[PDB]
DNA sequence: ATCGGATGTATATATCTGACACGTGCCTGGAGACTAGGGAGTAATCCCCTTGGCGGTTAAAACGCGGGGGACAGCGCGTACGTGCGTTTAAGCGGTGCTAGAGCTGTCTACGACCAATTGAGCGGCCTCGGCACCGGGATTCTCGATGGCGGCCGCGTATAGGGTCCCCGGAGGACAGT
DNA sequence: GACTGTCCTCCGGGGACCCTATACGCGGCCGCCATCGAGAATCCCGGTGCCGAGGCCGCTCAATTGGTCGTAGACAGCTCTAGCACCGCTTAAACGCACGTACGCGCTGTCCCCCGCGTTTTAACCGCCAAGGGGATTACTCCCTAGTCTCCAGGCACGTGTCAGATATATACATCCGAT
């Protein structure tokens, strides 16, 4: 068998951070899609774009990662109105006709995270999961991005699309092509051949109103619950600052009294049972 | 010093409402504790 | 006193006779009905020792072959006691 | 000779059936078992009557036996 | 030049002249080839071969030294393809392979 | 569209989450029991200082005020670390669940057209 | 033309069907936990900061000291599951992605670090299988290849086959290397169970206590001498070799799976 | 060798 | 008068297999009929296949087929590989 | 040229029912009952010849093969016809 | 003198001379014997007989002209001895005969 | 809507009463040569072959069945199942 | 891996509903549907039984073409002579 | 048991095709006629083995009397098989084109038939003894029903317990007597 | 006569041991497991005792050799059928799904019939004696059938015409099923 044995070098660079073992066995079913954040990552030429004419001088920083977000959203939004941009990527939409839809985008269920922040009571901070790195809390908000660099970036990711021919900017996998339904090159592969069409329904109305809405309903009961449970913890997390708060605020009165030699009222610098 | 006394007393305020908020976050607490528990209780049993 | 229950003599005796290999039938009413039947073709013939015992061969295993028929007819219709209707099927199923 | 079917008794019918594996036989079985040997020696004795002819003896030897059980289908061993 | 049997010049036991006449005295064809008896011997030398070795096997296995006729039933209905080839065969004295069936049996 | 493709496909995308909300609810309640221990090892020592206050007064200084202090600090911190890591479980079991609730939502109201 | 996943830089073996603009790069960078293919080191190092995985994603079944194991459907992880498909094509030449991965299961044997579970091995299998194959497809990684794990893997495939109260062979066009080492296990398995039972065994009761299909055991048998014919019958042989090989198995003490760590019950599929 | 049964039950 | 019989070689080949086992008279005139069974099934079946290709010759290839139709698995192949070793032996010498 | 029994099969069915016609594919099940009974007699024939060690087939081995064969009646009516042809030729 | 067919001379249908070459051509004696084909021929012609009557006649009930198979099949089956003679005979296209279980019916 | 059986009955008679193959020729014929392959690559068919054996399964089977409907009819049931096939197919000698 | 197509199975063309016609003309009433896949197991069997018998004449004779002779030929080898192809 | 509605099936008629019926020329298979050998018919023979009787022994068939248990009828539930309809698939038909290989013919050699001369393997008859059959005594572990017993739900109160139930308890006010 | 203090009788309410709850102590019985004895399962060890299997010995006759001769069959070349394969249109048939019922199946109760065992009776079995029919043998001798050579007309291939029946169409009658 021919080797594998080769060992690189960059690999603490690329390879950091910690993870910890859970005493239980781990109980996971959330895709690869769900633990990676943007889906657009920058490449060389995107990176040297970005510090050579948008990052160069400028005030106001954009970053990589508000960069990907542009670029996703671009991407996102140009195959929603185009579809068929491949068919002719010299007609793709200008910056401005394709911002309305940039407005009204959903991009890594965005909506939701911000209406999930504000049922928690927590939109204060951030709705933060496991499945997020903790680098992209900082980002600006999508709309900010689009008003200050959307022309900008929106024009040289329109240069690279054409480049691509209407494509992916990422080399994609072959596919299969309709004309023929057996490809000779290995290269076509992952096709439709294991995928099975289903037969449609004209006439089902009972299942969606019999067990879809009280699926529903349990759904709503079990977040109601979770929603209960996650502000008891905020309230938990709330009294565990103050608990902080209160220790660093009495250990300095008492330093503060001290220096001053002031004497009683210490019932504050004091817990009190009730 | 009077500084230090103004000091004193922003602290001494400050740390009276963080008494007094822990107070109140302890109570929404044991509240939050009762309401799941009847929660849990209608939407499983009930 | 003391009795067996009912069909443990029965699996005795099956034990028994699937051990054994000699002929069950007796020899000589085996032989006057030879002779019976063969009246009904031509009058006064003789018979070979070794013909009658060939004969009663044939018919024993004949028989045993049928009997194991039968007790399969009636067992797949879950019964332990074969009937005539059991012999008759196994009879048709052959082509008899 | 008439009615020496009667020699083939009940404990042999039901000997054969134990030798056949039979456990339970009901009282009717035993007119059946004498028709259907009947009908077999009938049809096995025919042939063998016919050799015995055709080679214009009187006497009924094994080998006829043996070939009428060849032309049956039941083909017997241990007679030449 | 002595003569040496076709049987030895073939390594068999059977006899390959006897077959031979057989066959000539057979009404089978009107010409007879000559490595056609030689077969047909080795064939049959062969069955007999393996049919008295489970015989033996069997007498073995019940304690006796002479093969008697219930030993070649057991060893015949024992297997398989000798039992289909032998299907519409009846050994004389050979009884039956012991065998209850299980609803029967209490 | 197809009602009985959305059924299946909600219960499909359901049915490992009960067994996730199960671990994650008990690892938080395996981690508000390492906050309760916490509690008990800084209450101790709080206790210590609030009994050494109410028997003679703030001005004199605790023999071991400092080193008091700073383990006091060291455990409220470690149980703010707990209580962080609660409050991000629960926070992930409320994504899973509100995001499964939308989707059932968007679905119903897609073969609702 | 090479590859690097992980810290391992590794030099493939056979073409896979990849993006031929990977085929145009000198290097190809694979995350060691989604296993997502770069050509470009800008858009890894991106994918790095922004990847949270660290672990199969999937449930884990089993968790030992040293390893853990976790089973994954193809439909539902099916970029991923493309992706190890994919990179295990290039180093079996008979690999085929002529289908896609939707009807697969994945149990894939990783080991634990503080980076997180770092896959070592995994095999394959068919949700609904004509042929009761048990595996599909079992990839080891070559930097981790004549380690034993390959065996600690056979080891679990048929633990899963005992837990699936089934008997269960590989697919029967194995490899030289997956047949030598199929060999092996069985060598080692059939004789560990001779060794320690010290009594006649039916055949069928040796097939019922190992998972191990019967056809298997002959051909084995077949391979090796441990039966003879002797005496008019066939038995139990206890020769020197036998007895040898036995004792430098006792003395290497290989790693070995536990089935009491396994925490899983077979899934129900429509 | 010249008879059958390599290996059966 | 001369009434010939297999008894001898089956006697030999019982030698040759078992060489402490007997056999009975019985067993034997079973053996021979069964000898006697099998070359009238084999012949005839050579005579028909001669017949269908409009042979006049009774070869071994006739005798081979026969006994692929007649022999079952195993059985057909090891008489097969029997009889041609046993041809090849008798035309070298 | 293919030989079969097609001209005969024809007048024998215009001697029972001379205004009845017959399908191709019906005169070929009829050729082919025709071949068999044929093969089956003079099979049984050259048994009995074989068994009684003679070389000579003569028309007492026909009847007794039929006789064999043939169930009853039908055996009964082919020796009468057998019988009454044999003594007509050996008149001519 | 002209030649009288055998045929002729026994009052028959069938080939008396084609019969006796293929006993002759069929390998089934040394000899044959000079009335055993007309016997041989005579029994074919009155076994075509019966069966092309009772085809006729079944024909006829069928208010057709020409027998097809079906009527050979409906001839054979309906006549016992036929039956008997042919048990083991298929005939193409032939078909079934109708009957129907008592039981079945309501 | 006919009860269930008059259908059936109308289906015997039906088929009782034509003696036309009921398999698709295709199919069978398909069945044929990948029986076929398993002996000697390459065989070549006469059509007549073919149906020859068409005509012979489908005879076959029609016995099989109607030994079937006896032994169904023995157990008293009027349902066909697996087990009438092979107590068929035993008392047979198959 | 999947690596021939051979094993594409023709014994499924045998579709349920001529299953169910054979059943009507051998007078079967009621269906179970276990029966279908028992009626393709036996027919296979008897299909195997006999092609191989065809294709043992046909090598014999030494021709390429299986004949409709040899199937009849077989048959007569099986007890099921067959009458309208020939001999 | 009687009646109408709806579907299938048999019935009357008309048309159109191809397969059945018939004609011809040809040759090769059947009819004549002849001989020679030997298969088969015939007579006469020997003695085996088939048939048929007696008479004693006793195993086995026949008979009878329980009674346990399996065949049988009823019955109540539910699944699954049949029926029907709309959608989908490929079988069927026909049409075209190719070439593997079945079929035929003409070579000529090698092999098998045939016969005579030779002889040893194999057959029939003839011993000889130990494998196997019989006739006893002996003999553990395997099934089967039986009831004795450790310990669980429930009879059936009992020790304790929320509380109906009212004669006495607390201090404070009114009438006869005293400071 | 007015005021301070002590005895005794009457509103307001604590209470004490309670009406039949309440829960388990303390078993009946009962319930299934725990042994546990009785028959039994043919089997087993050892003489012993014969007769069938196996070994020997002539004596053929069937197997071998060594020729010779004739033709079946192996082989090469050649023709052309027909088996295969692909294209494309039609629609009969397969398939999927929804629906309802009737059939399979399990379960309970009844009873009569077949098993088990004991007693009586027959007649199968065996050993023996005896006759003679007919199977088996041999020796002769005829005539029937194979083999030949000639001769020619029945039966085959191969063309040719037309009508029985397949198909289509329009229709009355038989059969099923729901309703009363
Ligand atoms: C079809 O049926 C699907 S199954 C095949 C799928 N593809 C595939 O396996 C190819 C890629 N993967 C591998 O081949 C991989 O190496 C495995 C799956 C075979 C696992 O091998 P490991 O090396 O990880 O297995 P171990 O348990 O460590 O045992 C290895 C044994 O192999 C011997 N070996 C390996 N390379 C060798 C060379 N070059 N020369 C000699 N021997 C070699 C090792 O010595 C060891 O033998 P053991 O007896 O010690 O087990």
């Amino acid at each position: 068998t021919p080797d594998a044995s080769m060992t690189w070098n960059e690999y603490d660079k690329f390879y950091t951070g910690s993870f910890q073992e859970t005493t239980s066995y781990i109980k996971f079913s959330a895709t690869v899609e769900d633990c990676c954040g943007t889906n657009y990552n920058m490449d060389e030429r995107d990176e040297t774009f970005l510090n050579e004419q948008v990052n160069k001088g400028s005030s106001d920083i954009l970053t990589e990662d508000e960069f990907e977000i542009l670029c996703s959203s671009f991407e996102h939004a140009i195959h929603e109105r185009q579809p068929f941009l491949s068919m002719d990527p010299e007609s793709i939409l200008s910056f401005e006709e394709l911002k309305p839809t940039l407005i009204k985008s959903d991009m890594a269920d965005f909506n939701l995270r911000n209406q999930l922040n504000h049922e928690i009571n927590s939109h204060k901070t951030h709705f933060i999961t496991q499945f997020d790195p903790v680098s992209q809390m900082n980002t600006r908000p999508l709309i900010q991005l689009i008003e200050k660099f959307g022309s900008k970036i929106y024009d040289y990711w329109r240069e690279r699309k054409i480049e691509v021919n209407g494509y992916e900017i990422f080399p994609q996998l072959k596919f299969e092509r309709p004309g023929e339904k057996e490809e000779i090159d290995p290269y076509v592969c992952f096709r439709r051949r294991e995928v099975r069409h289903p037969r449609k329904t004209r006439r089902i109305d009972i299942l969606n109103s019999q067990r879809l809405r009280a699926l529903h309903q349990e759904l709503k009961n079990a977040k109601d619950l979770a929603l209960l449970v996650a502000k008891r913890e905020n309230v938990s997390l709330n009294w565990i600052n103050d608990e902080l708060k209160i220790f660093d605020q009495r250990v300095k009165i008492k330093n503060l009294k001290r220096s001053l030699n002031i004497s009683g009222e210490d019932d504050d610098l004091i817990n009190h049972k009730r | 010093m009077t500084d230090e006394l103004k000091s004193y007393e922003a602290l001494k305020a400050e740390l009276k409402k963080s008494l007094q908020d822990r107070r109140e976050q302890e109570d929404t607490f044991d509240n939050l504790q009762q309401e799941i528990y009847d929660k849990e209780t209608e939407y499983f049993s009930h | 006193p003391h009795r067996y229950r009912p069909g443990t003599v029965a699996l005795r005796e099956i034990r028994r006779y699937q051990k054994s290999t000699e002929l069950l039938i007796r020899k000589l009413p085996f032989q006057r009905l030879v002779r019976e039947i063969a009246q009904d073709f031509k009058t006064d013939l003789r018979f070979q020792s070794s013909a009658v015992m060939a004969l009663q061969e044939a018919s024993e295993a004949y028989l045993v072959a049928l009997f194991e028929d039968t007790n399969l007819c009636a067992i797949h219709a879950k019964r332990v006691t074969i009937m005539p209707k059991d012999i008759q099927l196994a009879r048709r199923i052959r082509g008899e | 000779l008439r009615d020496n079917i009667q020699g083939i008794t009940k404990p042999a019918i039901r000997r054969l059936a134990r030798r056949g594996g039979v456990k339970r036989i009901s009282g009717l079985i035993y007119e059946e078992t004498r028709g259907v040997l009947k009908v077999f020696l009938e049809n096995v004795i025919r042939d063998a009557v016919t050799y015995t002819e055709h080679a214009k003896r009187k006497t009924v030897t094994a080998m006829d036996v043996v070939y009428a059980l060849k032309r049956q289908g039941r083909t017997l061993y241990g007679f030449g | 030049a002595k003569a040496k049997t076709r049987s030895s010049r073939a390594g068999l036991q059977f006899p390959v002249g006897r077959v031979h006449r057989l066959l000539r005295k057979g009404n089978y064809a009107e010409r007879v080839g000559a490595g056609a008896p030689v077969y047909l011997a080795a064939v049959l030398e062969y069955l007999t071969a393996e049919i008295l070795e489970l015989a033996g096997n069997a007498a073995r296995d019940n304690k006796k030294t002479r093969i008697i006729p219930r030993h070649l039933q057991l060893a015949v209905r024992n297997d398989e393809e000798l039992n289909k080839l032998l299907g519409r065969v009846t050994i004389a004295q050979g009884g039956v392979l012991p065998n209850i069936q299980s609803v029967l049996l209490p | 569209m197809d009602p009985s493709l959305v059924l299946e496909q909600t219960i499909q995308d359901v049915s490992n989450l009960p067994s996730e909300f199960r671990y994650l609810l008990e690892e938080i309640g395996s981690n508000d029991l390492k906050l309760i221990e916490e509690k008990k090892k800084y209450e101790q020592k709080e206790s210590q200082i609030h009994k050494f206050i109410r028997q003679q007064g703030s001005i004199p200084k605790h023999p071991q005020e400092d080193g008091l202090d700073k383990e006091i600090k060291e455990s409220l911190l470690k149980c703010q670390s707990l209580q962080r890591e609660k409050c991000v479980l629960a926070n992930t079991a409320l994504f899973l669940i509100a995001r499964h609730l939308n989707k059932l939502e968007k679905n119903i109201a897609l073969l609702e057209e | 033309n090479r590859i690097i996943m992980g810290k391992y830089e590794i030099e493939p073996w056979y073409f896979s069907p990849y993006p031929i603009e990977l085929t145009d790069e000198d290097f190809i960078y694979i995350d060691d936990f989604t296993l997502q293919y770069f050509g470009s080191k800008k858009q890894y190092e991106r994918y790095r900061k922004k990847c949270t995985l660290r672990h199969p994603p999937g449930n884990e079944i089993y968790r030992d000291d040293y390893v853990s194991f976790f089973e994954i459907d193809g439909r539902k992880q099916r970029t991923w599951c493309r992706n190890l498909c994919l990179l295990s094509k290039l180093f079996l030449d008979h690999k085929t992605l002529y289908y896609d991965v939707d009807p697969f299961l994945f149990y894939c044997m990783t080991r634990r670090d503080e980076l997180g579970h770092h896959l070592v091995g995994y095999f394959s299998k068919e949700k609904e299988s004509a042929d009761g194959y048990n595996v599909a497809c079992i990839l080891t990684l070559p930097q981790y290849q004549r380690m034993g794990y390959g065996k600690l893997l056979i080891e679990f495939s048929y633990e899963l086959s005992k837990k699936e109260n089934k008997v269960g062979s590989p697919e029967k066009p194995l490899s030289d290397l997956g047949l030598l080492s199929y060999r092996a296990y069985w060598s080692d398995t059939l004789i560990t169970l001779l060794v320690e039972h010290q009594k006649e065994i039916t055949i069928d009761e040796i097939s019922s206590m190992t998972s191990m299909t019967t056809t298997d055991i002959l051909h084995t048998a077949k391979t090796l001498n441990i039966l003879r014919y002797y005496k008019g019958q066939h038995i139990i042989f206890l020769n020197e070799d036998i007895l040898d090989r036995y004792n430098r198995l006792k003395a290497k003490k290989r790693r070995t799976i536990d089935p009491n760590r396994l925490i899983w019950k077979p899934p129900v599929f429509t | 060798f010249r008879h059958r049964k390599i290996s059966v039950k | 008068s001369r009434k010939e019989s297999y008894a001898i070689y089956v006697y030999k080949v019982l030698k040759q297999v078992h060489p402490d086992t007997g056999i009975s008279s019985k067993a034997m005139s079973i053996m021979n009929s069964f000898v006697n069974d099998v070359f009238e099934r084999i012949a005839g079946e050579a005579s028909r296949l001669a017949h269908y290709n409009k042979r006049s010759t009774i070869t071994s290839r006739e005798i081979q087929t026969a006994v692929r139709l007649l022999l079952p698995g195993e059985l057909a192949k090891h008489a097969v590989s029997e009889g041609t070793k046993a041809v090849t032996k008798y035309t070298s010498a």
